């Protein structure tokens, strides 16, 4: 089951997120220092 | 899973929990909940007390009562099993454990293929023909 | 009479490219003396610039299946799809294989493709598979088909990226349709008769 | 008892300790970077000494810290050491862990306190931990003594008394200069530091 | 075995070790005590 689900997600590389598609993104300690900012910042981790 | 539990010592803990009745939530608190180990006889750590309410609010459902206390009394299982050690065979007080009577255990439960058991003497160390009782299921795990 | 591709082909892979709404036909192109990387011909301006064939032009050595090359790594046949293809550069003797590096064309994730002096290990290996449905798994494939090359080391397509201002070729997630186009066949040939692609002299007074 | 405490305790007994444990062997070549072990010695015998540890917690410690000073150069762990001097004699509940501790280092290194040789590369005491052992074993000693008997604990304390005994020199002659103006500064029973 | 080793090296291409590292290095919040000796403890559920 391993060898298919990381094949799938190879396949579909838009199930890794908007930071490791790898045109444009940042990473992952990029993308997750991101959120350690977002969460502080209350109108974006927010309804608004 | 139920397979850890039986439905002669399941009851019990319906009369333990019972004892508090209303439908269950009513009256069953984390302070309420520690009593019914007392009714048992158990003696939980007070950071044994919050440490499994959180791991699934104050008022615990049976479902969620029974749940929780199922995974951890699976516990002193061998005060009994002690016993069965040397029960099972050899019983002529020689003390020498003979191969021959390994032969019951290859029997595969569910799987009717041969030949790994002879692995099986190959997995056992030779480090001092004789394992003791206990041993044998002992050491191949953790 | 439909034509089939088999070894000892030579074949060139063609890919097409719409640039600012402009199809454009490119060749996987690789110069294998001082460039392991492998580049894009244009194949669609011919007829204001010529495009250098003599380096776009692969041979399909070898044809096996998936189970055929692994067992080939644990210790004239018709390509059919899903085998594992060994494609030989002509003019290098080189043979196409995923590098395993990049170049950070901004993608990551996508692993160059060049070419390797050897063919061991599972690098140098590409897998066709059908492009549309009219085609399925072990059917023949003919000469005027689109194929989808995945590499054997790391699953990735052989993409055709549009990172930059110029146009890339690489290992990668996202497909691309590689079409096919037949060159010349060893076996029809005939020995000692002008053919397309050769390097000649041309002997004019009296063969001096 | 807040929330960031535990959950760390949690990480920290799961993921991390765990792996120490898995990749304990290859702390042997460690001579060049002294600071970074004796910091994480003292980190985690303080975090042992926790009161909120769960059992499998606890065991977990347990098990990490032996493993790790189960490997270490016997001059390495000497700041555990005159650390651990200090909370051995109180023979508290978290006293055994540190006694299984001595036991097998004084088990695996005798040679490097007993003969003046011993171990050939490693070297030998620097007399600092031959007075420290001493002191040790007298300490643990006295407190065995005046201690009430609960059998688990005199049956894990002897090997461990026996061993700090067999690698002490025999002839060791205690050191006339006695200590003088001894540094209390984390040396302490209130706070701890 | 060769798939498993393919599947290791596409895993270990997919996330950068330095990425990997970076996560593990980033600092937590501590709960501190305000002038009353209340604990003014940040929420689990809005930071890392």
């Amino acid at each position: 089951n391993a060898n298919v689900v990381v094949r799938l997600l190879i396949r579909r590389p838009e199930c890794f997120g908007p930071a490791l598609r790898g045109e444009g993104g940042n990473g992952l300690l990029a993308a997750m220092e991101e959120a350690i900012k977002i969460a502080e910042d209350p109108s974006r981790d927010g309804p608004s | 899973m139920a397979d850890q539990l039986t439905e002669e010592q399941i009851a019990e803990f319906k009369e333990a929990f019972s004892l508090f009745d209303k439908d269950g939530d009513g009256t069953i608190t984390t302070k309420e909940l520690g009593t019914v180990m007392r009714s048992l006889g158990q003696n939980p750590t007070e950071a044994e007390l919050q440490d499994m309410i959180n791991e699934v609010n104050g008022t615990i459902d049976f479902p969620e009562f029974l749940t929780m206390m199922a995974r951890k009394m699976k516990d002193t299982d061998s005060e009994e099993e002690i016993r069965e050690a040397f029960r099972v065979f050899d019983k002529d007080g020689n003390g020498y454990i003979s191969a021959a009577e390994l032969r019951h255990v290859m029997t595969n439960l569910g799987e009717k293929l041969t030949d790994e058991e002879v692995d099986e003497m190959i997995r056992e160390a030779d480090i001092d023909g004789q394992v003791n009782y206990e041993e044998f299921v002992q050491m191949m795990t953790a | 009479e439909i034509q089939f591709l088999r070894t000892d082909d030579e074949v060139v892979l063609q890919c097409t490219a719409t640039i600012h709404k402009e199809q454009q036909k490119l060749c996987l192109a690789a110069e294998g003396f001082g460039n392991r990387l492998c580049f894009l011909e244009s194949t669609s301006n011919s007829k204001n610039v010529p495009p250098d064939l003599s380096i776009c032009t692969f041979v399909l050595e070898q044809s096996l299946s998936v189970r055929a090359l692994q067992e080939m790594l644990a210790n004239h046949r018709t390509l059919l799809y899903g085998h594992a293809i060994l494609l030989r550069h002509s003019y290098s003797g080189m043979y196409l294989c995923c590098l395993s590096t990049s170049r950070s064309s901004t993608d990551k994730l996508a692993f160059d493709v060049g070419l390797q002096e050897d063919t061991t290990g599972e690098a140098c290996w590409w897998t066709i598979h059908p492009a549309s449905k009219q085609r399925s798994e072990g059917e023949k494939v003919r000469v005027g088909d689109d194929l989808i090359l995945v590499s054997v080391s790391s699953e990735r397509y052989l993409h055709l990226s549009y990172g930059n201002g110029s146009l890339h070729v690489d290992a990668a997630f996202q497909q691309t349709l590689w079409s096919v186009a037949p060159i010349s066949s060893g076996s029809e040939a005939a020995q000692g008769y002008l053919i397309g692609g050769d390097v000649l002299r041309l002997l004019h007074g009296h063969m001096d | 008892a807040t929330d960031m405490a535990l959950a760390l305790n949690r990480y920290l007994c799961t993921a991390v300790l765990p792996l120490l444990t898995r990749c304990a062997p290859l702390f042997a070549g460690t001579e060049h970077h002294a600071s970074l072990i004796d910091s994480l010695l003292h980190t985690v015998y303080r975090l042992s000494k926790g009161c909120s540890l769960t059992k499998a917690q606890r065991d977990s410690i347990e098990v990490c810290l032996l493993s790790i000073c189960g490997q270490l150069r016997p001059s390495m762990m000497q700041h555990l050491l005159r650390r651990l001097v200090f909370d051995v004699p109180l023979l508290n509940e978290h006293a055994k862990m540190p006694l299984k501790l001595l036991t097998n280092h004084y088990e695996r290194c005798w040679k490097y306190y007993c003969l003046p040789g011993g171990w050939g590369n490693f070297g030998a005491a620097s007399e600092e931990e031959l007075h420290l052992s001493r002191k040790l074993f007298w300490g643990i000693f006295d407190a065995l003594s005046q201690k009430k008997y609960e059998q688990e604990l005199f049956k894990l304390a002897l090997p461990c008394l026996s061993a700090v005994a067999g690698a002490l020199p025999p002839d060791y002659m205690e050191s006339n200069y006695v200590s003088m103006m001894e540094k209390q500064s984390s040396m302490d029973s209130e706070g701890n530091f | 075995k060769g798939e498993a080793i393919r599947i290791r090296s596409i895993l270990r291409s997919l996330i950068p070790l330095g990425d990997l590292v970076g996560v593990i290095s980033i600092a937590f919040q501590m709960p501190t005590i305000a002038k009353d000796g209340n604990v003014v403890e940040p929420d689990m559920s809005a930071g890392f």
